[PDB]
RNA sequence: GGGGAUAAGCUCCGUGCGUCGAGAGGGAAACAGCCCAGAUCGCCGGCUAAGGCCCCUAAGCGUGUGCUAAGUGGAAAAGGAUGUGCAGUCGCGAAGACAACACUGGUCAAGUGA
RNA sequence: AUGGUUUGGCACCUCGAUGUCGGCUCGUCGCAUCCUGGGGCUGGAGCAGGUCCCAAGGGUUGGGCUGUUCGCCCAUUAAAGCGGCACGCGAGCUGGGUUUAGAACGUCGUGAGACAGUUCGGUCUCUAUCCGCCGCGCGCGUCAGAAGCUUGAGGAAACCUGUC
RNA sequence: ACAGGAUAACCGCUGAAAGCAUCUAAGCGGGAAACCUCUUCCAAGACCAGGCUUCUCACCCUCUAGGAGGGAUAAGGCCCCC
């Protein structure tokens, strides 16, 4: 069914396919990941697969988590996620132990990757949602950024729950469709994105196979 | 109401089940399964028939109990002997055949045309301008033959198309 | 002076009461005056001396009329137009068990003890509960003759 | 109310059977007595149930 | 009753007419002027008025005979409409009625029309 | 017959203060639908329309003249919708118009002056208490104390279209 | 986006009341950028406060032994530091 991996976004650089153009690609370290756990209907009511990846010191996790390990039959890995199944057809091929690599996915093949979006801290309206600020001449005095109305006259009397104002921004989770893949590297287990993907360098990154275009 | 009080005939070659209100009929045709309003009680008449007793007199009673008269007569002719439907073309270009089970119609069309035929149905096509639909139930069989008649809007200046006989 | 519960006087029965063809205002009604705990000739409205009720057979409500298809639940999020409206017949497909809630939770006071009560009422869309341990007394919508 | 619906009556039958029957016990003390003592409750139901008209709905 | 467009929650007059003003209590969800009723104080007594008795909410998922399918009840007009109950007429008709197969003939089989 | 979107009428509302038009910024809602979507009849041969139903998910341009709303025009576009919300929005902005004090023209008055007649110029104040909204924490709760991975009732976002 | 379900105008099949007829009062079907799913995100303070697991899984003192209070701990967390 839908295959998925979990990967570090290294960087993005650029190759040229077979017809001279240009393509810039993003590199994802679609490392090795072990299956940890296994949910099943009869147990936990969906159907979905636990994936470990990445490398810590042995001393470093916590008593529980090291015993999930230890009672999993693997050896800790730093970051632990699940990847959500439609049925149990689709978990039947998974067992815990197994070793997923990059060489899952084909070239050409289309991807939805999922990551942890940059932050942008405290942003206002004309960076957070793309308002146009008013005037910067002709007597607009100290409003050159500023939204300008909220509501309206009294009536309601309130502001409308959603009302589009300044506050944080980025470091939402954030999922790009349909992105190929223009080559699988599977000596380094790198995987080469034709595409931005969300996310810093070295950042966490869920590679799963497309859900339109697949 | 006047339909309904004469019962309907049953053939003795026919196997005609009662569980209340659920009727199953075993016919050489095949099988059929009706179900009864239920201010309208039902019962395989002695003498080789069945009795469509109506036992109130308000609208709604009056108006199902003919009804239902006339759908055990249409359950009843038609697990005996079925139904069948013909159809045919008007026109010039329009080619009409059966592919196995399915039928393909060419009507002009950039793209061939594709018929599925469900469950209790099949296509008799004995030339490509006309040709027949069977089936043992009229409401399906009427059904797939206005499906059959949509496959071209209707031509009130040259008639092109299909029409019933 | 009139007669007030102390704290060790409050006891609760379970009753269990079957929903397969019944009028859903009856049931509902029936429901709230058992949840209210004014059947008991101890009632007092400051405390909550109801019994705990159980309803099975959820899904087999009575509805009359057409309101299967023309009565309406609504709901605000509380963001512009955030209205939502579904029948009572997709809301029966679909969570039987909402609609008797509601029927009984309209029924009963709007006061924080009628959020207190609320705790009492367990609903299920099947023939079967898990509350046996506590062995339910069945119950019957009877009607006292004048 | 209470305590005369769980005997099978209603309260209205249950005082105007004891208006006719003669007996004077105001609603306090008929609440009290349902309250504290079931029994004369019962009693008194019954003597309410014997003082009413056989066809309450008669126009007598 | 006048003025205004007999429109105004418009304005001006008449009324051994009312209420509010200067008036609490109950009802009309809330609600000066509508309905019941004029508070000397206390009571963990009773009977009632207007209004009500499935739950919120005190008291009737009251009894008997019918109607309603529209949630009418729980907003409104000209006008339109094979909804239905009751009653009253008339047309035609067992010499076979209507339909079905303008007016006429044969099968059929009680009601058929305004 | 609806509506209070137009001018009206009343004056119940505030003269111990309720900013008066346009524009900018930001909205939300109705459908009596401008395009896209689904159909009917065509006095529809096809194309393209005419007209009438269903349909509110999205979209609905940039300029010249005028303070303008309105309007006319220039290029386009699938289309350049109609309206409600203090004819939305000045403790958000502008002061071009109107609506003080200067001055002039025409007209009226003997005169001071005046003109829902014209023209030039003419201070737009405030450190957010409460509700509201956008974000972020602290405390407690979820019947021992913790830690990983999650199901999701419920809610939000998005929904355009052209040519070949 | 694709796909599915129920639908609007509409197109229908099967036929009564009303011996025929009638897309209709019983029924069964098709039918749209609208509706429910479907895509992305938030979400158990969802007080019905959920689920699958893993870890610690114990040591005193006091008033009076009914409960309470205090102390020291385990897993773990935080503060200080880079």
């Amino acid at each position: 069914a839908r295959k998925g991996i979990l990967g570090t976004k290294l960087g993005m650089t650029q190759v040229f396919d077979e017809n001279n153009k240009v393509v810039p690609v993003t590199v994802v370290k679609a490392g090795p990941n072990v299956v940890t756990r296994i949910r099943t209907t009869e147990r936990d009511g969906y159907s979905a697969v636990q994936l470990a990846y990445g490398e810590i010191s042995p001393r470093k996790v916590i008593k529980p988590v090291a015993g999930q390990f230890a009672a999993a039959g693997v050896n800790p890995r730093r970051h632990v996620a699940e990847l959500r199944l439609d049925d149990e057809a689709a978990v039947a091929e998974y067992e815990v132990g197994q070793e997923l690599t990059a060489e899952i996915f084909s070239d050409g093949a289309y991807v939805d990757v999922t990551g942890t979006s940059k932050g942008k801290g405290f942003a206002g309206t004309m960076k957070r949602h793309g308002f146009r600020g008013q005037g910067a001449a002709h007597g607009a005095q100290a409003v050159h950024r500023r939204p300008g109305s909220i509501g309206g006259c009294a009536t309601p009397g309130r502001v409308f729950k959603g009302t589009r104002m300044s506050g944080r921004m980025g470091n939402d989770r954030v999922t790009t469709q349909n992105l190929k893949v223009h080559k699988v590297d599977a000596e380094n287990g790198v995987l080469l994105i034709k595409g931005a993907i969300p996310g810093r360098n070295g950042g966490l990154v869920v590679v799963r196979s497309a859900i339109k275009r697949g | 109401s006047r339909i309904g009080k004469q019962p309907v005939p049953v053939p003795s070659g026919v196997d005609v089940t009662i569980n209340g209100q659920n009727l199953s009929v075993k016919g050489p045709k095949g099988t059929l399964t009706l179900d009864v309003a239920e201010p309208i009680s039902v019962s395989r008449a002695e003498d080789g028939a069945i009795v469509v007793t109506r036992p109130d007199d308000e609208r709604r009673s009056r108006s199902l109990h003919g009804l239902s008269r006339t759908l055990i007569a249409n359950l009843v002719t038609g697990v005996t002997e079925g139904y069948t439907q013909k159809m045919e073309i008007f026109g010039v270009g329009y080619r009409v055949q059966l592919k196995g089970q399915n039928l393909e119609f060419a009507l002009g069309y950039s793209h061939p045309v594709l018929i599925e035929a469900p469950e209790g149905i099949t296509f008799a096509v004995e030339s490509p301008t006309k040709f027949s639909v069977s089936g043992i139930d009229k409401q399906k069989v009427g059904q797939i033959s206005a499906v059959i008649r949509r496959l071209r809007r209707p031509d009130p200046y040259k008639g092109k198309g299909v029409r019933y006989e | 002076p009139t007669y007030t519960p102390k704290a060790g006087d409050t006891t609760r029965s379970w009753y269990v009461i079957d929903a397969s063809d019944v009028v859903l205002g009856r049931l509902a009604s029936a429901a709230a005056t058992l949840l209210r705990g004014k059947h008991k000739p101890t009632f007092t409205p400051n405390v909550d001396g109801g019994d705990f009720v159980i309803v099975i057979n959820a899904d087999k409500i009575a509805v009359s009329g057409d309101k299967l298809t023309k009565k309406f639940a609504y709901r605000h999020s509380g963001y512009p137009g955030g209205l939502r409206k579904r029948t009572i017949g997709e809301l029966l497909e679909k969570h039987p068990t909402r609609v008797v809630e509601n029927a009984i939770i309209g029924m009963l006071p709007h006061n924080k003890l009628g959020r207190q009560i609320q705790k009492k009422l367990k609903v299920y869309a099947g023939p079967d509960h898990p509350h046996a341990a506590q062995q339910p007394i069945p119950f019957e919508i009877k009607q006292v003759a004048q | 109310n209470a305590a005369a619906r769980a005997n099978d009556i209603t309260y209205n039958r249950l005082i105007q059977g004891l208006k006719a029957a003669g007996v004077e016990v105001d609603r306090k003390n008929l609440a009290e007595l349902a309250v504290s003592d079931p029994a004369a409750f019962t009693a008194l139901v019954d003597v309410a149930r014997a003082a009413l008209p056989e066809d309450v709905n008669a126009p007598s």
